């Protein structure tokens, strides 16, 4: 199961 | 401007035998942008209705993409990959070379 | 054995189209396992590998709704990039992501794994401690210290010694008879001609799976290090790989030299050497 | 987006002999973009009045700059050289080794 | 011994102002013998080398007005290359070339040179062959094939072969005795104490002219190929050179290792060791 | 003496 990032870059 | 060179490997999936139908594989590693464009072709002719693997890449960021077409080996067709990309001035053919 | 988990993301920038093509890779044990990409009819994350179907249909909700919320994370980070880096462009832009883990051979986490690349060189990495990072450039600093504030590191260690292990088990729990699985190399010598009075002889090792194996030419006992030529190991296409190794020796003195196949679906390590009609 | 790390040396230009007076020479090679920022710093204090070399690069592409100023080495005194440059993260500060 | 010329065009995109800074450094012998720089108060090309002052205030006209038109050919080619790599940029952009000619010992012409690079990589280059271009990528290949219709080729061979050669021999008939000079290395071993009873042993090599030098250490007559430690070529700001390389040996076994120093400027090659008060 | 290119890039 994938991951959802945060902050952007 | 990160244009790294495409390394290709053209090969037959089973062991070649002349009239023996095989999948001819073209391996296509080591490259960034990820646009690329494979040709497959039978004595310099392209091979229409071409197979092509999904967009993978490795873990140094390089793209790589497995080109294939069924094909019956002879002792007179020629068969190559032809790849245009953005890192070559001009397209790299690659041959077949049952030997290899 | 150790086992690993790792989403290898994707997103290029299409020049005019205000949204890239994301695509998200899912591998257990370097094996393909789950797959998004925008591209599709109707995008949605899709079974990689069969042992993958004995999810529910909730799973793949879940892993779809995530990809959307991915691809706007991606669409952003590719904007401020190119905004770092004074490319304001209609030319196509690369951002990958490789996130993850390792576990021990008892299953017990070893190491998170999040490293991020732009136009195919790194551009930060957050370290083994999953609390520091580490910025590839000037422009790889401005997300250094957005992120430092943001306390990002956190979420992703929070993730990656977490959910991504947990995940992990199921996924070899699930898995283990396709995963512990492997095809045998079929191995044999060819005899190529050549000048100066001289044969190259191609040690063949075909239709294995893993891709994992070690070809090795000896003469009489010695492992040959330098006279050897060695193929990157290719995709048959079948599921299977191929590999060779070839070495120039003098003619005649043929059968002074022997190949050796070491491969883990192997019953014991094959010795094979020019077997003339 | 070919942005190459800058590879510094802070050495004297004599041999360094405390209390007499020579140069500190900081040399910044193997970098691009041309655009740099060199400091030069006494107990980390940047030293002002520091001469600089004119824009050259290399037969590799890589440009290099050659920062010094006069100096007179003590064995409190403590000197080094600060690089800012776009292919870095973080400045790289090179402390001088009378050793090397 | 050979000789040769090289002009070091740089042009630097500056943005937001609509002109680049040109940088034309000329070298002959690899020493700086002329220089042009577009962010001068009052540019023009100014003599980098004494025996430069011979030529009158007509030759730098001619040069400073050739600097003008380089100065125009970048910021074009710099606009062209934008284009090519789709990078219409706020962001600067570095167009180098590199061109000239080398001479044998007998001054008789031996190579022509002329590369192209675009942000630190290799664009294009003209072959040995004066006739024919090497593009690095597909955006190069349009230069190419925009140079193969022009003939461009040609008008560079008639530079390098022609004019470069003509130039070069009065240039060293007029540097001759500030070219033909070398500063001999002067040597030294430093002895640099350490844990585990080893020491390190500098052989230091300065104030020495031209920059090429060899460094090596012995043990009783062989050569220490990967324990040594360099350091690259670097200038004394004097105009001469210094280098060093050092070796971790055992302690009082010191006087067991050589150091030897290769030199063009040395009447015979140093051979040095630890010589302790 | 330096040279002037001809054709642009």
């Amino acid at each position: 199961a994938s991951n959802e990032n945060t902050e952007t870059m | 401007m990160i244009q790294k060179t495409p390394q290709i490997q053209v090969y037959s999936r089973h062991p070649p035998e002349n009239g023996k139908p095989n999948i001819l594989n073209c391996y296509v590693t080591q490259f960034h942008p990820p646009h690329i464009e494979i040709q497959m072709l039978k004595n310099g002719k392209k091979i229409p209705k071409v197979e092509m693997s999904d967009m993978s890449f490795s873990k140094d960021w390089s793209f790589y993409i497995l080109a294939h077409t069924e094909f019956t080996p002879t002792e007179t067709d020629t068969y190559a990959c032809r790849v245009k990309h953005a890192s070559m001035a001009e397209p790299k053919t690659v041959y077949w070379d049952r030997d290899m | 054995g150790p086992h690993s988990m790792r989403y290898f993301e994707t997103a290029v920038s299409r020049p005019g189209l205000e949204e890239p093509r994301y695509i998200s890779v899912g591998y257990v044990d370097n094996k393909e396992f789950v797959r998004f990409d925008s591209d599709a009819e109707n995008p949605r994350y899709e079974p990689r590998a069969p042992w993958m179907e004995q999810e529910g249909p909730e799973y793949w909700e879940r892993e779809t709704q995530k990809a959307k919320g991915q691809e706007q994370w991606f669409r952003v980070s590719l904007r401020n990039l190119l905004g770092y880096y004074n490319q304001s462009a209609g030319g196509s832009h690369t951002l990958q992501q490789m996130s993850g883990c390792d576990l021990g051979s008892d299953w017990r986490l070893l190491r998170g794994y999040l490293q991020f690349a732009y136009e195919g060189r790194d551009y930060i990495a957050l370290n083994e401690d999953l609390k520091t990072w580490t910025a590839a450039d000037m422009a790889a600093q401005i997300t250094r210290r957005k992120w430092e504030q943001s306390g990002a590191a956190e979420h992703y260690k929070a993730y990656l010694e977490g959910e991504c292990v947990e995940w992990l088990h199921r996924y070899l729990k699930n898995g283990n008879a396709t995963l512990l699985r492997t095809d045998s190399p079929k191995a044999h010598v060819t005899h190529h001609p050549r000048s100066k009075g001289e044969v190259t002889l191609r040690c063949w090792a075909l239709g294995f799976y893993p891709a994992d194996i070690t070809l090795t030419w000896q003469l009489n006992g010695e492992e040959l290090t330098q006279d050897m030529e060695l193929v990157e190991t290719r995709p048959a296409g079948d599921g299977t790989f191929q590999k060779w190794a070839s070495v120039v020796v003098p003619l005649g003195k043929e059968q002074n030299y022997t190949c050796r196949v070491y491969h883990e679906g192997l019953p014991e390590p094959l010795t094979l050497r020019w077997e003339p009609p």
